């Protein structure tokens, strides 16, 4: 979508690997702000926003917090207290048509700088002036809504950059983006410290012939110390023992 | 509000940078927007647009084609220059009721200097058999524009009785041709007998005297 | 999407005409229809404007006077009316959409006391004495143009036919010359072919020394 109206979709529910995102190649800018570009598959977030356009290429730098041009006071400007990321990468062969493409399009005007988020549509014809525009494009009068020019030979500067801004949101509701879990091999039969999900503890584990209900997830024992629990993988139960101690 | 245009003329080799400016009597920026529209014009072609405002170009104009500048001061920027940009360039504002346009801004392709060479036509018998004798006074192709001609009868100068015309810059030679025509009645015509024409031009090293005895 | 204007006009002074222009392939309703005057020489300047959405008229002051400016929903045309005219008052008229993006072919509004007049052909002798240059002058003819050919177009290079220029009379005039080597002067024949259609006037006049 052209970055007059940015495309805006929301993303809920989903295991995000942000992980092929940076390890991929293709994305030329790869600027996050207030996360760190590693830790990012390590945090949990209410909501991600993913607010896509193009952009030329020499005003790619403009989508960040803190700067002002047309692009950034006009068609889409970020809060100066942001905490995502933003891809950008060169589509000159997918973007930029024979003859040029002309179908992408900004706004060069506007009466007042757009607040964080905000997207305006409407095109009304600006007034620029004392004059009362009535719909009509006059001297002063004009359609603030001008298309880009994307001949296929043109300055690296000015070849199409498509742009995905990820803003994480995180409200008081529970967190349902997160990051690849990750897993390691089971080893049985051998003193180890195992996090099975977030059960921390110590010991051997057994392949034991617990029945548990479907449902459940680990099994204490009277007094409530955790013996048995099934790996989030495969769902089979495993049975816990203390690591040998005793006294000489 | 009343602009001025400098230069009036400005030479050009092809593919050379290119600036043009202009002057506005008032502020033209107000609300942080500009509004200053600047055009060009081919002979016999209708006149179109470049910029919307001080800065922002139109779509279908060319890339090449640029400008900016701020309150008074204003400037276009015509960064590779062909054929196709040799025109008139004017500039306009639209803060005053009365929308006023600019003068004129001549663009030429540039060339050595051209020394013109000078001719002279008397009338005809014919012609003076109407009642009436026309004098031309000719500069046979000449790169500088600029160039002084002297109407000469009996060696007195004459004033206010000749009428000139000039063709516009010609695509392949690049020079301008001149023409000067002293018209006047057969009765006048006749009581002087030398008619001559000096031309003085920044071409030619000296003043070049074409004249003729009727007959 | 073009714009067309109609009307050449040679009406007397004093009296107004209203140019029309055609819009063509616009919306002629979100464009503001303008008003421009090219004088003869260089001098444009904005006439005025038209909100063909409403019919709204912004026309400047000193033009004020007597022009008035007219939108057709029905055409989606423009009529600009003159009233009163005079000499100085003979000027290019254009009308333009918004800004000028797209402008009309024009017309040439000349407001003229004088007649229909056939051309004058007279014959500028060839020089003395090498390269010698020899022609023919147009003179005292109205209205312009007056298109002006060698040997019926058979001699081109180094002929020069300078534009038409407005004498006292009234009446227009213009020398179309060439230059050619001494040596076809006593030898090849030069004719200047002369047309004016608005008198239907056509002359071919041989010059001879
Ligand atoms: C991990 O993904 C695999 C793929 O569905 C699941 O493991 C499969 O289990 C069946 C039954 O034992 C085997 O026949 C397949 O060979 C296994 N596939 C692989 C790739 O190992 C397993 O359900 C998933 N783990 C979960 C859901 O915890």
């Amino acid at each position: 979508a052209s970055v007059y109206a940015w495309n805006r979709k929301r993303i809920s529910n989903c295991v995000a690997d942000y992980s092929v995102l940076y390890n991929s190649a293709s994305f030329s800018t790869f600027k996050c702000y207030g996360v760190s570009p590693t830790k990012l598959n390590d945090l949990c977030f209410t909501n991600v926003y993913a607010d896509s356009f193009v952009i030329r290429g020499d005003e790619v730098r403009q989508i960040a917090p803190g700067q002002t041009g047309k692009i950034a006071d006009y068609n889409y400007k970020l809060p100066d207290d942001f905490t995502g990321c933003v891809i950008a990468w060169n589509s000159n062969n997918l973007d930029s048509k024979v003859g040029g493409n002309y179908n992408y399009l900004y706004r060069l005007f506007r009466k007042s700088n757009l607040k964080p988020f905000e997207r305006d549509i409407s095109t009304e014809i600006y007034q620029a002036g004392s004059t009362p525009c009535n719909g009509v494009e006059g001297f002063n009068c004009y359609f603030p809504l001008q298309s880009y020019g994307f001949q296929p030979t043109n300055g690296v500067g000015y070849q199409p950059y498509r742009v995905v801004v990820l803003s994480f949101e995180l409200l008081h509701a529970p967190a349902t983006v997160c990051g690849p879990k990750k897993s390691t091999n089971l080893v049985k039969n051998k003193c180890v410290n195992f996090n099975f999900n977030g059960l921390t503890g110590t010991g051997v584990l057994t392949e034991s012939n617990k029945k548990f209900l479907p449902f459940q997830q680990f099994g204490r024992d009277i007094a409530d110390t955790t013996d048995a629990v099934r790996d989030p993988q495969t769902l089979e139960i495993l049975d816990i023992t203390p690591c040998s101690f005793g006294g000489v | 509000i009343v602009l001025t245009q400098s230069p009036a003329s400005l030479a050009v080799s092809l593919g050379q940078r290119a600036t043009i400016s202009c002057r506005a009597s008032e502020s033209v920026e107000y609300y942080g927007t500009s509004l200053m529209q600047w055009y060009q014009q081919k002979p016999g072609q209708p006149p179109k647009v470049l910029i919307y405002a001080a800065s922002n170009v139109e779509s279908g104009v060319p890339a090449r084609f640029s400008g900016s500048g701020s309150g008074t001061d204003f400037s276009l920027n015509i960064h590779p220059v062909e054929e196709d940009d040799i025109a008139m360039y004017f500039c306009q504002q639209s803060r005053k009721v009365p929308w006023t346009f600019g003068g004129g801004t001549k663009l030429e392709i540039k060339r050595t200097v051209a020394a013109p060479s000078v001719f002279i036509f008397p009338p005809s018998d014919e012609q003076l058999k109407s009642g009436t004798a026309s004098v031309v006074c000719l500069l046979n192709n000449f790169y500088p524009r600029e160039a002084k001609v002297q109407w000469k009868v009996d060696n007195a100068l004459q004033s206010g009785n000749s009428q000139e015309s000039v063709t516009e810059q010609d695509s392949k030679d690049s020079t301008y041709s001149l023409s000067s025509t002293l018209t006047l009645s057969k009765a006048d015509y006749e009581k002087h007998k030398v008619y001559a024409c000096e031309v003085t031009h920044q071409g030619l090293s000296s003043p070049v005297t074409k004249s003729f005895n009727r007959g | 999407v073009q714009l067309q204007q109609s009307g050449p006009e040679l009406v007397k002074p004093g009296a107004s005409v209203k140019i029309s222009c055609k819009a063509s392939g616009y919306s002629f309703t979100g464009y503001s229809m303008n008003w421009m005057k090219q004088s003869p020489e260089k001098s444009l300047e904005w006439i005025g404007e038209i909100n063909p959405s409403t019919g709204g008229t912004t026309d400047n002051q000193k033009f004020k006077a007597k022009a008035t400016l007219t939108v057709d929903k029905s055409s989606s045309t423009a009529y600009m009316q003159l009233k009163s005219l005079t000499s100085e008052d003979s000027a290019v008229y254009y009308c333009a959409r918004s800004r000028g993006d797209y402008w009309g072919q024009g017309t040439s509004v000349t407001v003229s006391k004088a007649s229909t007049k056939g051309p004058s052909v007279f014959p500028l002798a060839p020089s003395s004495k090498g390269t010698a240059a020899l022609g023919c002058l147009v003179k005292d003819y109205f209205p312009e143009p007056v298109t002006v050919s060698w040997n019926s177009g058979a001699l081109t290079s180094g002929v020069h036919t300078f534009p038409a220029v407005l004498q006292s009379s009234g009446l227009y005039s213009l020398s179309s010359v060439v230059t050619v080597p001494s040596s076809s002067l006593g030898t090849q024949t030069y004719i200047c072919n002369v047309n004016h259609k608005p008198s239907n006037t056509k002359v071919d006049k041989k010059v001879e020394p």
